[PDB]
Protein backbone atom coordinates (compact mmCIF):
# COMPACT_ATOMS: atom_id res chain seq x y z
CA UNK A 1 0.00 0.00 0.00
CA UNK A 2 2.22 2.61 1.56
CA UNK A 3 5.10 1.34 -0.95
CA UNK A 4 8.56 1.86 0.71
CA UNK A 5 11.79 1.35 -1.77
CA UNK A 6 14.80 1.41 -1.39
CA UNK A 7 17.49 0.61 -3.70
CA UNK A 8 21.19 1.71 -4.51
CA UNK A 9 21.28 5.55 -5.77
CA UNK A 10 22.52 4.41 -8.88
CA UNK A 11 21.84 6.81 -11.70
CA UNK A 12 20.99 4.90 -14.53
CA UNK A 13 18.93 1.57 -13.60
CA UNK A 14 15.35 1.45 -13.56
CA UNK A 15 14.46 -0.51 -10.47
CA UNK A 16 10.68 -1.00 -11.50
CA UNK A 17 9.51 -1.61 -8.19
CA UNK A 18 6.17 -3.21 -6.75
CA UNK A 19 3.01 -1.90 -4.12
CA UNK A 20 1.96 -5.38 -2.57
CA UNK A 21 -1.32 -5.18 -1.75
CA UNK A 22 -3.96 -6.74 -1.21
CA UNK A 23 -6.75 -4.64 -0.45
CA UNK A 24 -6.31 -3.46 -3.87
CA UNK A 25 -4.27 -5.05 -7.17
CA UNK A 26 -0.25 -4.63 -6.38
CA UNK A 27 0.85 -1.69 -8.99
CA UNK A 28 3.82 -1.42 -10.33
CA UNK A 29 6.24 1.94 -9.89
CA UNK A 30 9.63 2.53 -10.60
CA UNK A 31 11.51 3.29 -7.85
CA UNK A 32 14.84 4.57 -10.14
CA UNK A 33 17.31 6.52 -7.75
CA UNK A 34 18.39 8.48 -10.77
CA UNK A 35 21.36 10.71 -10.38
CA UNK A 36 23.51 10.95 -7.19
CA UNK A 37 22.32 14.70 -5.72
CA UNK A 38 24.26 16.08 -2.79
CA UNK A 39 24.70 19.48 -2.78
CA UNK A 40 25.38 21.26 -0.13
CA UNK A 41 25.74 25.37 0.81
CA UNK A 42 29.42 26.18 -0.08
CA UNK A 43 31.83 28.86 -0.22
CA UNK A 44 34.36 29.49 -2.70
CA UNK A 45 37.43 29.92 -1.21
CA UNK A 46 40.19 30.71 -3.51
CA UNK A 47 40.56 29.35 -7.38
CA UNK A 48 43.55 27.75 -7.90
CA UNK A 49 44.61 26.85 -11.39
CA UNK B 1 -36.63 -16.01 -6.50
CA UNK B 2 -35.20 -18.75 -4.14
CA UNK B 3 -32.03 -17.71 -4.34
CA UNK B 4 -30.10 -21.06 -3.81
CA UNK B 5 -26.64 -22.11 -4.54
CA UNK B 6 -25.76 -18.24 -4.53
CA UNK B 7 -22.97 -16.71 -3.58
CA UNK B 8 -21.50 -13.26 -3.18
CA UNK B 9 -17.62 -12.86 -3.05
CA UNK B 10 -14.68 -10.93 -2.68
CA UNK B 11 -14.41 -8.07 -5.61
CA UNK B 12 -12.86 -5.29 -3.29
CA UNK B 13 -13.34 -1.79 -3.31
CA UNK B 14 -13.01 1.57 -1.10
CA UNK B 15 -15.47 1.37 1.95
CA UNK B 16 -17.19 4.57 2.62
CA UNK B 17 -20.66 5.37 4.72
CA UNK B 18 -22.46 6.34 1.98
CA UNK B 19 -22.58 3.48 -0.06
CA UNK B 20 -18.95 2.46 -0.56
CA UNK B 21 -19.08 -0.96 0.25
CA UNK B 22 -19.20 -3.10 -3.22
CA UNK B 23 -19.03 -6.86 -3.33
CA UNK B 24 -19.84 -9.02 -7.04
CA UNK B 25 -22.24 -11.68 -6.30
CA UNK B 26 -22.44 -14.40 -8.27
CA UNK B 27 -26.25 -14.46 -7.59
CA UNK B 28 -27.66 -17.96 -8.30
CA UNK B 29 -30.78 -18.82 -7.75
CA UNK B 30 -33.44 -21.44 -9.08
CA UNK B 31 -36.27 -19.09 -10.28
CA UNK B 32 -35.20 -15.90 -11.75
CA UNK B 33 -36.84 -12.29 -10.87
CA UNK B 34 -36.72 -9.86 -8.60
CA UNK B 35 -35.74 -9.77 -5.35
CA UNK B 36 -35.79 -7.27 -2.33
CA UNK B 37 -32.62 -7.52 -0.85
CA UNK B 38 -30.65 -6.21 2.75
CA UNK B 39 -28.05 -8.06 5.63
CA UNK B 40 -30.53 -10.58 7.51
CA UNK B 41 -31.17 -7.70 10.37
CA UNK B 42 -30.58 -4.03 9.97
CA UNK B 43 -26.59 -3.24 9.62
CA UNK B 44 -26.09 -2.12 6.33
CA UNK B 45 -28.33 0.07 3.82
CA UNK B 46 -27.96 -1.33 0.36
CA UNK B 47 -27.92 0.85 -2.50
CA UNK B 48 -29.69 -1.61 -4.57
CA UNK B 49 -33.27 -1.89 -2.46
CA UNK B 50 -33.71 -4.84 -4.78
CA UNK B 51 -31.33 -6.67 -7.02
CA UNK B 52 -32.63 -8.98 -10.32
CA UNK B 53 -31.77 -12.53 -10.15
CA UNK B 54 -30.65 -14.78 -12.77
CA UNK B 55 -29.82 -18.25 -12.29
CA UNK B 56 -26.16 -18.63 -11.68
CA UNK B 57 -25.78 -14.95 -13.39
CA UNK B 58 -23.44 -12.51 -11.02
CA UNK B 59 -24.12 -8.64 -10.25
CA UNK B 60 -22.38 -6.76 -8.15
CA UNK B 61 -24.12 -4.73 -6.36
CA UNK B 62 -23.65 -1.55 -4.20
CA UNK B 63 -24.16 -0.99 0.12
CA UNK B 64 -22.96 -0.17 2.98
CA UNK B 65 -22.89 -1.66 6.09
CA UNK B 66 -20.58 -0.06 8.28
CA UNK B 67 -17.27 -2.55 8.22
CA UNK B 68 -14.18 -1.11 6.55
CA UNK B 69 -14.19 -4.20 5.02
CA UNK B 70 -17.39 -5.65 3.81
CA UNK B 71 -17.67 -9.07 4.97
CA UNK B 72 -21.41 -8.42 6.04
CA UNK B 73 -23.97 -10.86 5.16
CA UNK B 74 -27.15 -10.21 2.39
CA UNK B 75 -29.94 -11.62 2.95
CA UNK B 76 -30.67 -12.26 -0.80
CA UNK B 77 -34.79 -13.10 -0.61
CA UNK B 78 -34.13 -16.45 0.78
CA UNK B 79 -30.61 -17.22 1.87
CA UNK B 80 -28.10 -15.17 3.42
CA UNK B 81 -24.56 -14.96 1.80
CA UNK B 82 -21.21 -12.87 2.76
CA UNK B 83 -20.60 -10.23 0.38
CA UNK B 84 -17.13 -9.76 1.27
CA UNK B 85 -14.58 -7.65 0.24
CA UNK B 86 -11.51 -5.73 1.44
CA UNK B 87 -11.80 -2.31 1.35
CA UNK B 88 -9.48 0.49 2.89
CA UNK B 89 -11.47 4.03 3.60
CA UNK B 90 -10.43 7.07 2.78
CA UNK B 91 -7.90 9.39 5.24
CA UNK B 92 -10.36 11.95 6.40
CA UNK B 93 -14.05 11.60 7.78
CA UNK B 94 -15.32 14.53 8.54
CA UNK B 95 -18.88 14.92 7.21
CA UNK B 96 -21.81 14.51 8.77
CA UNK B 97 -23.43 11.60 11.05
CA UNK B 98 -23.10 8.08 8.87
CA UNK C 1 48.67 14.83 -15.73
CA UNK C 2 50.52 15.10 -11.81
CA UNK C 3 47.25 13.93 -10.74
CA UNK C 4 46.92 13.12 -6.96
CA UNK C 5 42.97 10.92 -6.79
CA UNK C 6 40.80 11.25 -9.12
CA UNK C 7 37.52 11.52 -7.18
CA UNK C 8 35.21 11.21 -10.66
CA UNK C 9 37.01 7.33 -10.90
CA UNK C 10 37.90 6.74 -7.08
CA UNK C 11 35.22 8.08 -5.37
CA UNK C 12 33.28 5.39 -4.03
CA UNK C 13 30.08 4.32 -4.90
CA UNK C 14 30.46 4.64 -8.98
CA UNK C 15 30.74 8.34 -9.15
CA UNK C 16 32.07 10.63 -11.58
CA UNK C 17 31.66 14.15 -11.49
CA UNK C 18 31.64 17.50 -13.15
CA UNK C 19 32.16 21.05 -12.16
CA UNK C 20 30.79 20.79 -8.69
CA UNK C 21 30.13 22.89 -4.91
CA UNK C 22 30.52 19.22 -3.33
CA UNK C 23 28.22 17.01 -5.27
CA UNK C 24 29.04 13.40 -6.86
CA UNK C 25 27.10 13.22 -9.78
CA UNK C 26 26.21 9.31 -11.15
CA UNK C 27 27.14 7.57 -8.10
CA UNK C 28 26.31 3.91 -8.21
CA UNK C 29 24.96 3.94 -4.40
CA UNK C 30 24.25 6.59 -2.11
CA UNK C 31 20.83 4.91 -1.57
CA UNK C 32 17.87 6.70 -1.09
CA UNK C 33 15.18 5.37 0.51
CA UNK C 34 12.07 6.40 -0.87
CA UNK C 35 8.60 5.62 1.03
CA UNK C 36 5.42 6.93 -0.90
CA UNK C 37 1.83 7.71 0.53
CA UNK C 38 -0.28 6.50 -2.28
CA UNK C 39 -4.02 6.99 -2.03
CA UNK C 40 -5.73 4.04 -2.82
CA UNK C 41 -7.65 5.57 -5.91
CA UNK C 42 -4.07 5.72 -7.98
CA UNK C 43 -4.08 1.78 -7.51
CA UNK C 44 -5.84 -0.77 -10.32
CA UNK C 45 -8.33 -2.19 -8.50
CA UNK C 46 -7.88 -6.12 -7.74
CA UNK C 47 -11.26 -6.99 -9.52
CA UNK C 48 -10.34 -4.96 -12.37
CA UNK C 49 -6.71 -6.95 -12.31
Amino acid sequence: YEHTAVMPNKVGIPYKALVERPGYAPVHLQIQLVNTRIIPSTNLEYITC
Amino acid sequence: PTVSDLECKITECTYASDFGGIATVAYKSSKAGNCPIHSPSGVAVIKENDVTLAESGSFTFHFSTANIHPAFKLQVCTSAVTCKGDCKPPKDHIVDYP
Amino acid sequence: RDKGAPLNDVAPFGCSIALEPLRAENCAVGSIPISIDIPDAAFTRISET
